[PDB]
Formats: structure tokens, sequence, C-alpha cells
């Protein structure tokens, strides 16, 4: 149809004089922002030109891949009157659409619907390539040492020439990749939402193509809304068709999203400092850390120290100190052990939920792995590797063999891995924060024995844990009265977690607050004190490991408060923590240490 | 649109350019809308498109527009869908000698002048290869005096080029080809305009030759060399250490 | 503007797949079988244009069934080679497609036998009436198709060749080999395998119909009421929606039992698989998880892959009755754990990833280590299966025997009376017929709590944990909060079992006494 005359003038009328509220030319903003941005794309809300006139959508629907022809050129028209030499730079424009109401599944597609506007739902998985393919073509001829002019390529074919401008010769032709111009092409997988596959049925799957410089706007595990068109694929080698002569189908999709990049502004950090300096945030930290369970405050506090990370240093590049904090929990499975760590995975920055064998992301090591695509040898590392700045969670630490244990040992020992396999040798940075859990032998903790005697762990990696917290059966009435009430009300002051991760994102950047040697020889004093009081009634010692850790906790709380340097009356908190850490870690014989080592409270 | 403006502004090689890009747009549109018009390589698809768009607006020109098998096919298909000098008495055209002049990448104005010369005075001839040979040679010697003034390696390369473009091992005939046209074309106002433009006057400037010939000794026969010459020759021996 | 479909249903005769020979060709013939797969909708070549290779002359016709390759006639025949052609896509008509894989049913099978299978293909608007893992009764005509799989086989092989006799002077023989399979098509298919209002209005008005429904569900088997009760609430599901975050629940419930052999555990399985709408009996041992869960194709028959109909993927809104629990592998219990932890699954192979969903409610079968369950030890040292899998279980049962002669005598009486062909010994309140519709009513009743009730639930859990106060006696598996959510989903199930909305403490007191009874004591 040659009604492109009326159609073009009236759609450009739409494009220009569009007014909806307050006489608002909404798309002038779009185009001027585009030209500001060196942008290649532009969006147009379907609902309003559909409100005005819908046989727009009809002459679209009959052949929408031919409805394009006026609109891309119209973009350049509006562009150059507001941005000369843009057409010089950006050779061509694509467009985007929004707000289309019709819905189909990935299964509901019928022949009556294709070659028309299609709008689906699903999930982007198995992302492959951002490969380049052609849009402009020139050549290297042999019978003459010269070229071809510029040529646009269709949506559905290769190209080949036998004419030449010098003569009608079908000489050997070859493309000049060393001069041609290209664009972005993606092949993408797309699958239905399993939260709604009805009873018994299975979910179908499809394949998707993504163009227009919109590649890598997606990642595995996202809910997506591609609106587009639909068609077959005459990809040659088709006369070998047994059965009936029936063909695949493929989408070309234009619009794309991810619903169904954390950073700090001026006021966002203004308020951070405002609240950090004002009167002891930390009670409200543990009030707002993880309301999954009402639970208990002590281990929340321990892992709050584990959150922020302290400060590492080296004495001129030697005698290193670890700034980042470790933890270790244990106790009967009847209570919530595998909850808040996954919460923390949801709440941190560059956290991970790895695991041992079964329902794991990776095997907690690094290895020369294949890839399903084209046998790409790669070097993945355990989730420890991923958060060399951050943290690595684990559950069921016990359930490990020789080497998967030696690895974590190496990590908390020298903070670096080594590999001696496969024509490749290397070390890395494993300065990660460790968290874990495990299960005691016999459900209950066996209160009447020490730790390594009760649980069958080994010590040398056990020593790295500044904290080793434990609970057991909590047996009184009030335990029931609170926990049953909460767990039923699940189905019958504290600050946003967004603000809290944005605080740590603000914290690991800026503050490296110091400590002033003002009254620190009390360290030397109370250390020597309790290091003797230990032998006074106890079996095992306490060692400088603990002291170093208390200092790391001190700077931890410094980063927490966000103060400029150490405060004295918070070393009380740090040392109290390590004190009542060693309290519960021992026999009933320690019951005298309960009375002795309280003066340091 | 780039390629459209390219092939559309390929015709020269006010309302025209505008109406013709619009024409090709809606033409290509109409041709691709329906499922009726296929197996048409885009290799060639903006040419009788442009010819009929010439046919449409107001004035059309059969020459210099189509400038082949399927040219006719697609036309109907769309239109339904809607030595050299011993050779005696040779013949030539506009574009034959546009080629033999454009081989030096000379402008087209000089070529049009030789064409006018021909089509007025190609009447009483024996062989036009001589006349046009001499013509384009005395275009080259007049416009290319600069590069030759500093590069005497040119005059051998150029004469060798036109010696074998017209397939001879003997050349003194070419010498005659130059001096005879120079005897002939010697005194026309346009030739005059070119000589004031590109300033040969036997290959030498005016403000020099008049003192060469009126009767002077101030006449500068540049046996000596200019100052900038030495100013730049000194750099070659500056680094003589290496 | 017109294309059509037709079908003929309610034929008199059935033929199994083995009951089909080479004389029913082009014949309507009704078969019934079973499904293991579906496949991908791919719209089909009904009509399609072509065009001259030397002009725009289009032909809007099609060779349709097979021979889909070449017309001859041109409108303007003047051509050097009018034999071959071009094509086009749009001046065309299309219609949907679908493929399944059809399978024998168990109740008709021979010895020394596999469920011999073969392919069937659909067309038109009657599609979407397929389904995996279900019996169906098809009807269509004995469509067939070429094949080369049948090579390497004995005897002689037909071959086609044009004639070169009577005409002469005109692989040059143009020889094609021809050898086929006997697929099938379907004109129409159905899913094989009122005053009921008054029926059920009369049944509901009683009070001890609980006990009736209890006792009526294994008259084939003798006693062990707990089995009856648990199975009767197993089909009943708990409300998985009662959250706000979108983090969710495994709304249904799960079961297992223990007992020495020479026991009637498997009778219960065979019952419920002989009753259940959706179910399966399987090994417990002789299985890879590639059998339980779905191992899938890698791009075979040219077209794309398709998720296999998983066995354990099945039991949507139902059960996977599995015996022989103890001899399970390492990885299968692993996979099971992954299946139970969430109500979701993740799969991959050849780079492909999956994601599925289900709410499976397992009942299965324990086998102790030596079989002998030492009554004075705890559950764990005898069970031999790791903690998380031993956990997630709302329930455990034990069935162990002893000398009681009065009752043993009547038990043997029941057994030997069962060797009286179809005797009246199983006289229930009623049969499976009304039971299934009663279930389809009751599954969706959706009960409600009250403040008095939950306030009493709390104090009763207090007393419960206070039995772990002096636990370790009447204790072989100890207390946690799994137990209380288990109890709550059980109250949900049991109020649905009552088909009434509001539950009271008296009804949950049955669960109180139950879990009080679910456990084992030991010696001083
Ligand atoms: N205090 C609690 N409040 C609510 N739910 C709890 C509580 N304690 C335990 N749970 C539930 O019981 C489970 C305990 O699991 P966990 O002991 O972490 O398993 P594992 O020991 O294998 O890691 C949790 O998933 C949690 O949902
Ligand atoms: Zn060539
Ligand atoms: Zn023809």
């Amino acid at each position: 149809p040659n009604v492109s005359r009326t159609i073009a003038r009236e759609l450009k009328s739409f494009l220009l004089e569009y007014t909806d509220e307050t006489g608002r030319s909404v798309y002038g903003a779009r185009i001027r922002t585009l030209g500001e941005m060196n942008s290649e794309s532009l969006e147009v809300n379907y609902r309003h030109l559909a409100e005005s006139k819908a046989i727009l959508a009809l002459f679209l629907a009959k052949c929408p891949e031919e409805m394009l022809k006026i609109f891309d050129l119209v973009a350049m028209e509006a562009t150059e009157l507001h941005y000369p030499d843009y057409a010089r730079i950006h050779s061509e424009i694509h467009v985007r659409i929004s707000d289309f109401p019709t819905i189909y599944s990935l299964r509901e597609l019928r022949e009556s619907n294709l070659s028309s506007l299609v709008r689906v739902t699903g999930v982007v998985t198995r992302r492959t390539g951002v490969f380049p393919q052609l849009k402009y073509v020139k050549f290297n001829c042999l019978k003459c040492g010269s070229i071809l002019g510029p040529f646009f390529q269709d949506s559905n074919e290769e190209i080949r020439i036998s004419f030449c401008t010098n003569c009608k010769s079908k000489g050997p032709f070859r493309v000049n990749g060393e001069k041609t111009v290209y664009r972005n092409y993606q092949r993408v997988t797309l699958q239905e939402a399993p939260g709604t596959v009805p009873p018994g049925r299975l979910p179908r799957h499809r394949e998707v193509i993504l163009l227009a410089d919109l590649v890598d706007v997606s990642k595995p595990g996202e809910e997506v809304e591609v609106t587009g068109i639909y068609k077959n694929n005459y990809d040659g080698n088709l006369n070998a068709k047994n059965g009936f002569p029936v063909f695949a189908t493929i989408i070309e999709a234009n619009s794309i999203k991810r619903r169904e990049v954390f950073s700090w502004t001026e006021e966002e950090e203004r308020e951070f400092r405002k609240i950090s300096r004002d009167r002891g945030i930390i009670d409200k930290i543990i009030s707002s850390m993880a309301p999954s369970i009402y639970g208990h405050r002590d281990i929340k506090t321990a892992v709050a120290c584990s959150l922020f990370g302290g400060v590492p240093k080296n004495v001129n590049g030697k005698h290193s100190i670890r700034g980042d904090i470790n933890v270790l929990l244990l106790g009967d499975p009847g209570t919530a052990k595998s909850q808040i760590l996954k919460y923390v995975e949801k709440t941190a920055h560059r956290a991970v939920f790895a695991t041992g064998q079964g329902a794991s992301a990776v095997g907690l090591t690094a290895s020369v792995r294949k890839d399903p695509i084209t046998k790409e040898w790669t070097l993945e590392g355990g989730a420890l590797v991923l958060a060399d700045k951050g943290v690595c969670l684990i559950d069921e630490f016990d359930k490990m063999n020789d080497q998967d244990r030696t690895s974590i040992h190496e990590a908390m020992e020298q903070q670096s891995i080594s590999i001696s396999k496969a024509g490749i040798v290397t070390t890395l940075q494993a300065r990660c924060s460790i968290i874990a859990a495990a299960n005691p032998n016999g459900g209950r903790y066996n209160s009447t024995l020490p730790l390594a005697q009760n649980v069958s762990l080994t010590e040398p990696i056990l020593s790295r844990f500044d904290i080793l917290c434990v609970v057991r059966d909590l047996v009184d009435e009030e335990a029931d009265e609170r926990l049953a009430t909460f767990v039923v009300d699940s189905h019958v002051s504290p600050i946003p977690q967004e603000l809290l991760m944005k605080y740590i994102h603000y914290a690991r950047t800026k503050i490296y607050p110091k400590l002033h040697q003002m009254d620190m020889d009390k360290v030397s004093r109370v250390y020597a004190d309790l290091r003797r009081e230990s032998i006074s009634t106890g079996s095992f010692p306490i060692t400088v490991r603990h002291l170093e850790s208390i200092l790391r906790i001190a700077e931890s709380f410094a980063k927490m408060r966000l103060s400029e340097f150490v405060s004295s009356y918070d070393l009380d908190r740090a040392i109290k923590v390590v004190v009542d850490s060693f309290v519960d870690a021992q026999k009933v014989s320690v019951r005298r240490q309960l009375r002795r080592s309280f003066a340091i409270y | 649109q780039h390629c459209v403006a390219e092939v559309l502004r390929l015709d020269p090689q006010s309302g025209y350019l505008k109406k013709l890009t619009n024409a090709t747009s809606i033409l290509y549109n109409t041709s691709l809308n329906k499922v009726m018009l296929k197996q048409d390589e885009e290799v060639a698809r903006c040419h009788i498109c442009a010819y009929i768009a010439s046919q449409k607006m107001n004035e059309k020109h059969m020459p210099d527009l189509c400038y082949p098998k399927k040219a006719k096919h697609l036309m109907n298909l769309f239109r339904q869908s809607l030595s050299l000098l011993v050779k005696k008495y040779c013949k030539m055209t506009t574009e034959e000698i546009i080629r033999l002049c454009n081989d030096f990448e000379l402008p087209r104005e000089v070529a049009y002048k030789i064409v006018d010369e021909y089509n007025i005075n190609a009447s009483r001839l024996v062989c036009p290869w001589q006349l046009v040979c001499g013509l384009v040679l005395n275009c080259t010697f007049i416009v290319f005096n600069e590069r030759r003034r500093k590069d005497p390696r040119i005059d051998h390369f150029i004469v060798s080029k036109m010696c074998s473009l017209m397939l001879t091992s003997k050349v003194d005939d070419v010498i005659e080809c130059v001096k005879l046209v120079k005897e002939l074309i010697i005194g026309e106002k346009w030739f005059r305009d070119l000589q004031i433009r590109y300033d040969d006057f036997d290959g030498i400037r005016y403000d020099e030759i008049i003192f060469r010939k009126l009767g002077s000794m101030l006449q500068t026969t540049n046996i000596l060399v200019t100052d900038d010459q030495y100013n730049i020759w000194k750099k070659r021996i500056e680094m003589d250490l290496a | 503007e017109r294309v059509f479909q037709i079908s003929f249903f309610n034929l008199p005769t059935v033929h199994r797949i083995r009951d089909i020979r080479s004389e029913k060709i082009g014949s309507l013939l009704s078969i019934s079988g079973t499904v293991t797969r579906t496949s991908e909708v791919r719209p089909e070549l009904y009509k399609a244009s072509f065009t001259c290779d030397m002009c725009r002359a289009i032909v809007d016709n099609v060779e349709q069934s097979f021979k889909y390759t070449e017309p001859t006639f041109c409108p303007n025949p003047s051509c050097e080679n009018r034999a071959f052609w071009t094509l086009n896509v749009t001046r065309s008509r299309f219609l949907d497609w679908q493929k399944v894989r059809i399978q024998e049913n168990a109740n008709e099978i021979p010895t020394g036998s596999m469920p011999r299978t073969l392919d069937v293909i659909l067309r038109g608007d009657s599609v979407e009436r397929a389904k995996p893992g279900d019996r169906c009764k098809f009807t269509g005509v004995e469509i067939v198709v070429p094949d080369v799989t049948q090579l390497g086989l004995p005897g002689v092989k037909p071959s086609s060749t044009l004639d070169t006799r009577g005409i002469s002077k005109t692989r040059s023989l143009g020889v094609r080999d021809l050898t086929y399979k006997i697929s099938f098509l379907a004109c129409h298919v159905i899913s094989i395998g009122s005053d009921e209002i008054n029926e059920l209005k009369e049944m509901v008005k009683d009070e001890h119909i609980y006990d009736k429904l209890v006792r009526s569900i294994a008259p084939a088997v003798f006693g062990h009421e707990a089995v009856k009760k648990g199975i009767l609430l197993q089909m009943l599901g708990g409300v998985h929606k009662s959250t706000v975050e979108g983090i969710k629940l495994r709304g249904d419930i799960n079961i297992c039992v223990v007992g020495d052999p020479s026991t009637s555990k498997s009778q219960f399985l065979k019952y419920v698989v002989g009753f259940a709408p959706r179910s399966v009996y399987t090994s417990g041992k002789a299985s890879s998880a590639a059998g339980l869960t779905a191992a899938v194709v890698r791009d075979e028959e040219g077209g794309d892959y398709t998720i296999e109909a998983g066995a354990l993927m099945l039991a949507d809104n139902g059960i996977c009755c599995i015996d022989e629990f103890d001899k399970m592998d390492i990885s299968d219990q692993v996979a099971i754990h992954e299946a139970m932890e969430q109500q979701t699954i993740s799969i991959a192979k050849a780079g492909i990833h999956a994601t599925l969903n289900a709410r499976t409610s397992i009942l299965a079968a324990a086998n102790p280590v030596g079989g002998r369950y030492n009554r004075k030890l705890s559950l764990r040292g005898n069970l031999n299966m790791t903690a998380p899998i031993m956990s997630r279980f709302d329930l455990f049962f034990v069935i162990l025997d002893d000398c009681n002669e009065k009752i043993d005598t009547e038990l043997a009486s029941h057994i030997v009376d069962l060797h009286m062909k179809r005797d009246e010994a199983i006289e229930p309140p009623f049969s499976a017929e009304q039971l299934r519709r009663y279930i389809k009513y009751a599954r969706t009743f959706k009960p409600i709590l009250t403040k008095e009730a939950r306030s009493y639930l709390v104090e009763k859990y207090k007393e419960l944990r206070k039995d772990d106060a002096q636990g370790f006696s009447r204790s072989s598996y100890r207390i946690t909060v799994r137990q209380l959510e288990s109890m709550i989903r059980l109250s949900e199930a049991i109020a649905r079992a009552n088909c009434v909305d509001e539950i009271t403490p008296s009804f949950i007191a049955e669960a109180y006494d139950l879990l009080r009874q679910s456990i084992i004591r030991v010696d001083v």
C-alpha cells in the first residue's frame, strides 16, 4: 500500500504536536536527551497513539516489520533539525515500545497471531554472546584491486555479488572486515515461569534474538517482558524434511526490561554521618539486623562485627594484620541456623550462598572447568574467591572431605590460594570474611565437655575463629511463649536494610579510623592478668590470638560508629564479647571464672 | 537513509533531491509492502527506482540516468506491479574521451572544453586521436607545472603513459601531436583564460620572462638556489653522526 | 476464509497396538494407550504460494500431505525450464501442530513384555487435548511415514524406480529406497482413566463418619488405624499461601512407616496406587534420579529439545508412593532433599537449565538396618538415613508385633477368609466411587482459626516440650518447632477432612494424642 504519504505526514504530526496534559510534548524530551546522550534508540508509548487512532495498529498488524520503514527515518528527521551532524555520526536509529495490553503465554501461541504484535512473559536464561554481525558492506576484488559501495542488509539473508562496475564479471569476491561496519546480535534462551505451570503440565521454551545495542541488559534469573513480532526461520537445508513440512518459529523483540547499581548521593551520606555520630547506633543495628527470628542478640552482635570488616595493615609490608572478621556458630538443629546467613546473602554487597555437595552454586574451590558452550576452559573459584573484599557464607561445614577442608584452612591461614594443575600455576587474593555452621554430635551440645572433645572438628582452622558461639535447648516457658507466638503470627525503630547495605557500601570506602596509644597498656595489663587467672582454675589457655581479635573488633566498632578513631569505652564491649565467648566454651569448671573474670566487665 | 542519499546523490557523477529521496522511500516502501515483489537483490535496488522517480516529479531525462539484463526485467515487472593514428576515420563520443581525459584525474571542465572543440571541429578530420591527444597533453603541461618544476622525473613517466595508452614504441609523432595543436588552438579566449589561471607561458612566469626578453641582466636565471632550500638541506647533515 | 476439521467418536471397537496389522490402512480405527511425552507447537504447511523463477506469476496452491515439493504448471508456459520453481511464505495458510509419544497401559499387557510404543501426531483446533502420563483413547486413521531405522534388517527391501521401457533415448536411474513405520493420527482423543448432591448431603450429616471414612480406606487390610488416618489426611493439603514476603511453604504433608517384614505395609501402597487419581508405585532402589526426575533430549529429530515428563516431577497435587526406602542411593536422597527443601527443582545438562514446580506429598516405606528395631535404643541409631531427610517429616510410624493369641486367631481368620473368591468380608460404609468425588469436594475447603483455639494450641505445645522435660524416656526422636507447624498443617488438613471451616481444640486433641503416640519409649 502506497498510503505512506498520508501515514508519514500524520505520524510525524503525532510525533511533533503530541500533547496530553498541560500541552506536554513528551517526546521532545526523549529526542533531546537522545542527542545529548549519543543514543541509538528511542521509546514510544503505544497506548496514546493507539488511543487516538488504532488502524495505525491495523496497518501495523498486517505487516509490522514493514510498519518500521517510516518511523526509523522519521527519527532521523526530528533528530537532525535539533541535532545536525548526528546523522553523520549515528548511521541509524531504532525504536522501542511500551504499554501493550495483550497477553500470551509461551505456549498459547497460535498461527492466527504471528506476523503481528506479540507480547510474552518468561525468564532470560542461558545468555550467549554479544556477537557482531553486519550492517554495511564493502569488498576486496581480485580482477580489479578495488571495492564495493555501501549496502544495507536485510533481516533474513546473506549477500553475494557477481556484477562489477568495471565489467559484468563474477570474479572472486571477499568482504573487507578490515573496513566494514557492524552491529550487535544476541541469541537468547527464554522459558516460562514455573510458579504458574498448572497441574501436571510442563513449561514450554522458546528462543529469542536481541539487537539494537541492547545486549547485556539481562542476567540469569530475571523476569522479563519482551514485546515484539514473530515469524518462522527458512534457514536452508530444508528439502530433507521428513514427516510433514513444518518449520520452527522465532521472535524478533524490540522492548525489554527486567522487573516482571547501589550508590550514594550527597544527602544519602549526609544522613549516614548524621546518624552514625549521634548516640550509639549499635543497639539499633542489632535491633534492625535480621528480624527473621526474634531469637537472640548476642550472635547477631558477633556477626554484626562480622559484617563491616575491620582494617588490615602491614608493618611496612610485613607483619600483616587481618582486618576482616570471622565467625563460627553451632548448636542443635531445632533452632534457626540456616536462615539469617541466607538473609545476609540477600542483604550484603558481593555476598554468596555457596554450600557443600547438593543444592550448591559451586564446590567451594577453583578448578579447570569445561563449559557447555564450545568447550571454553575457565577458572571459576569458590565463593570465597568472589568476595575477596567481602564475605563467604557456608552451612553444614562438617560435611566435607579432605581437600574441600584444606582449602578453607588455606584461606583463613594466608588469605591466598594456590593451584598446581593443568599447565597453570597461580595464587590469588582470598582475604574473605568466613561464616559457617555445622551440626553437633547428638543434636544436643553435651554441656559437660569442652568443644573439640564434643564436636569432632580439628583445631588448626578452629583457632582462626575469634568467635565460636553456641546455644542449645532453651527449655523454659518463656521460650515457648515468645517463639510459638511469633511463628504462629507468621501466618495469622529498626532501619531499612537498603540503608544498612548502603551504609556498609559507604563504610568500606571511606573510614579507616585509627587508635591512639593513650591508655593502651591496660591491654598489656588485663592480658597478663587473665592469662594467669586462666591457669588459676582452668585447663586451656587464652592467647594473643584473642587479643589481636579484640583489636580488630575495636576498629570494627569504630567503623560501626563511623567515629574518627578508637573510643575507650567501647573496648569494654569488644573485650566483654571475647570474655563471654570463652565463658560458654568450656566445662562446668569454668563456673569459677564466672565470678573471677567479671571485674573486667 | 545514508545509502539512499548515497545512491541518490550518485546521479551527478532544488526540488529534485528532496522529491527524489521521498520518491525512492515510498517507492521502496510500496515495492516491499506486499508479498508480490521478491528475489530482487538489494545489490542493485535503487536505480530504475530513481529513473521512474525522475519520470514522475516534472522533468525527466533519458540520458545520463540509466548509466543491464534485469534492468529491463525489473522495469517491466515493477511497472506491471503498480597504432591509433595510422587508423583512418575513427569515431568517438562524449564519454570515450571523458575516459581518456579522466585517466589523469583532470577536472571535468577542461574535458568539456575539449568536447566542445571536438563537436564543433570534428568535421574536417583525418584522425581524432591526434587532436585529443595533443589537447589533453597541453592540458597536463599547463596545469602540472608545479610538480614538474620540482620533479623532472615526471616528464618521462607522463609521456610513457600516453605512449602506451595509445600503443606505440615510436613517440616523435606524439611530439608533433603536441606542437600542432599548439599551432592550432593558440589564440582562443578560453585557452587564454587557462594560461592566466595556471600560468605556464611556455612553462615560465610573466614577471620573469618579460625581463628575460625585453633586454635585461637582472633576469633571474636561477642557477643559484633559494634560501629555504639550504635552510632545510642543513638538517640532512645536522645528524651526520649516525 | 474457510478450513475445516472432523472427527468420529464413540466407535464400538478397541484395538491394542498389537492388534493392528497391514489391512487397516487408510482405516479409521480406535486405539487407547498411554502418554510419556508431548512436544512443540509448530504451525503447519496447509497452503503456501510459489512463484515463477522467471516472472512474478504466483501459484496459490499446494501439494499438501506429503509430495510437498514441486508443482509444474505455469500461467504463461513459455519457459526454458518450467519444471522447477520458487517460493513465498505469506500468501499461504497454516494450522497448528503437536506431537506426543503414545504408550501401552498396564492392565492389558503380556509376559516377557515391554510397553511397546510408537508415535502419534495431531492437527487443528482439537490440539491442547493431549497430556503426558495419562491413559487416553484415540481415534483417527492409520497414517504412515518413511524411515531408514529399519535398515540392516533381513530379507529383501523394496525400491522405487521410474520406467525406461516403451520410451528410450531420454545415480541416473533416479532410484529411491522406501521403507516405513506405522505411526497413527487422531481425529479425536479422550482422557480415559446430579443426585450425588443428595448422596453427600446424607453422608455428611453423621458425626462418626470420620470413623467411617477412616475404616473404609483399607478394608483389604486389618487394623493399624494410624495408617488409615494418616493416609486419609495425606491427600489433604495445607495452605501454601499464608505469607506476606513471597517466601513460601511446603503446604502439603509427608509420611513414612517402619515395621518388620511379614507385615502389611505394601498392602497400603497397592491400595492407594489402586485408588489414587495421580500416583505411581516405583522401586525405591532400581532407579536413577534420571528416572525419578527428568533427563531430557539433546536436539533430536532436528527440532528443539523438550523437557521429559518426570516421574517424581509427577504427583502434582498428589503422591509418589515409594517402597524400599532404605536401599536408596546417595544421590537420589540428595535429589529428594533438594525436592523437599523447597517445593521447587533445578536441573541442568549440556548447558541447558530448567526450573519446575510441584507440591509432592510422599508416603514411603522404612526398612530398618537388620529389620529388628531394638525397642530400647532411639530412632536414629536404627534408621540409617541422614538428618535432613529424616527431618522435614511431619510424621513417623512404627508397626511391630507380639504374641496376642485372641487377636492373632481372628487375624488369621480374616486372612484365610480372603481365600474365598470376592467374599463380603470387605463390606465398607461405601466404595471408591463416591469417595473420589468426596475428595474433589473436600480438597478445596480452606479452613480458619480462632483465638481460643490457638491460645490452647500454645499451652498444649508447652506441655509437649515439657515432655522433653524428662524426655529421653517416651523419646526416640526429640522436639523442635517443625512439630508445631506440622501440627498446624495437620489441623488444616483435618478440618478440610471434616469439610467444615472452623477448627476447635477437640479436633486437634486427636493430633495431641497422636504425636504423643507416634514415638517410642526405651529402658532405664
Ligand atoms: N526460632 C525459629 N523461628 C522460626 N523458625 C525456626 C526457628 N528455628 C528453626 N526454625 C526453622 O527450622 C529450620 C532449622 O533449620 P537448620 O537447623 O538451619 O537446618 P540445618 O541444621 O540442616 O542447617 C529453619 O529452616 C527454620 O525455618
Ligand atoms: Zn571486475
Ligand atoms: Zn513461467
